[PDB]
């Protein structure tokens, strides 16, 4: 059953929430390969598990940008929530650790890529393939807000693809464990809810309308709401007025009225049906979600793997030295980390 | 089309988070 599924699901999260591994590795057991990609106070990079040769993906945070930022409280948010976790679509964190300058996740090396790229490239998904992935997305949403989870930074630059070509949602630095309304102006323009824009608080419902933005984004080729400036985009958001391309199926565009809804007593995924009246949407009338859920479904791209180790899927960054200084910086603020 | 103004416009690289 999914109740008991979910029940026992929760029963092993709490009691990780309540004791979070901590301090499970260090930086000398990885050797460092290549940079992944990058964010405003950190990168992410390839590595090597030395005693086992297993390949990983590890998070390098600097936490005085950090602090400089006022991001100190998401970030514990983030790791905390990461490790008491469980879910076939959830880039699974290994190991975490801290040091003088850094905070370290290293989490599964999942080669195909990020989303972002493909799109771009590709230009737009056809429908069963955007389709393959959105469905993943939403048991992903229904694991985490059983949890009483928000998640609050989809977008494709933060979905990979694995060597089955299954998603694996990563970034849980907005993610926050919160069982009332919260009111933090956060996320990327694009995707934000109007309720966030307004300074009006705020809930769970913010994840659905940013999933609509995301099949929306996934299927077009293009977010619903753009311009050269954020405070345009705002005004654009705000008005809430949504064109869709000619291409979209009626069964597209209906699910994303629905998601993309300013009425947030109308917003699907926050209906007293809750994810069901998304589950059982027409869209999504031939996915078989047990078949999903146990990767016994055929995906809709496989993407080249050349072997293990292999990068060819991630843009080319800029290296840079990962200095770490012989001071503790910022040791109080992150003493739960 | 709205595709070549996105194209033509500032953001179609990654977006930061605000
Ligand atoms: C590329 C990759 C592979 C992987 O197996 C797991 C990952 O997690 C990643 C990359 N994740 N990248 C981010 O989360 C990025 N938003 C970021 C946020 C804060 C600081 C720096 C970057």
């Amino acid at each position: 059953s999914v109740k008991e599924f979910l029940a026992k699901a929760k029963e092993d999260f709490l009691k990780k929430w309540e004791s979070p591994a901590q301090n499970t590795a260090h930086l000398d057991q990885f050797e460092r390969i290549k940079t992944l990609g990058t964010g405003s106070f950190g990168r992410v990079m390839l590595v090597k598990h030395k005693e086992t040769g297993n390949h990983y993906a590890m998070k390098i945070l600097d936490k005085q940008k950090v602090v400089k930022l006022k991001q100190i409280e998401h970030t514990l948010n983030e790791k905390r929530i990461l490790q008491a976790v469980n879910f076939p679509f959830l880039v699974k964190l290994e190991f975490s650790f801290k040091d003088n300058s850094n905070l370290y996740m290293v989490m599964e090396y999942v080669p195909g890529g990020e989303m972002f790229s493909h799109l771009r490239r590709i230009g737009r998904f056809s429908e069963p393939h955007a389709r393959f992935y959105a469905a993943q997305i939403v048991l992903t949403f229904e694991y985490l807000h059983s949890l009483d989870l928000i998640y609050r930074d989809l977008k494709p630059e933060n979905l990979l693809i694995d060597q089955q070509g299954y998603i694996q949602v990563t970034d849980f630095g907005f993610a926050k464990r919160v069982k009332g309304r919260t009111w933090t102006l956060c996320g990327t323009p694009e995707y934000l809810a109007p309720e966030i824009i307004l300074s009006k608080g705020y809930n769970k419902a913010v994840d659905w309308w940013a999933l609509g933005v995301l099949i929306y984004e996934m299927a077009a080729g293009y977010p619903p709401f753009f311009a050269d400036q954020p405070i345009q985009i705002y005004e654009k958001i705000v008005s809430g007025k949504v064109r869709f391309p000619s291409h979209f199926s009626s069964d597209l565009k209906d699910l994303l009225r629905n998601l993309l809804q300013v009425d947030l007593t109308k917003r699907f995924g926050n209906l007293k049906n809750g994810v069901n009246d998304i589950k059982n949407h027409k869209w999504f009338a031939t996915t078989d979600w047990i078949a999903i859920y146990q990767r016994k479904v055929e995906a809709p791209f496989i993407p080249k793997f050349k072997g293990p180790g292999d990068t060819s899927n991630f843009d080319d960054y800029e290296e840079e030295e990962i200095r770490v200084s012989i001071n503790e910086k910022c040791g109080k603020e992150f003493s739960e980390f | 089309t709205t595709y070549a103004d996105f194209i033509a416009s500032g953001r179609t690289g990654r977006r930061n988070a605000i």
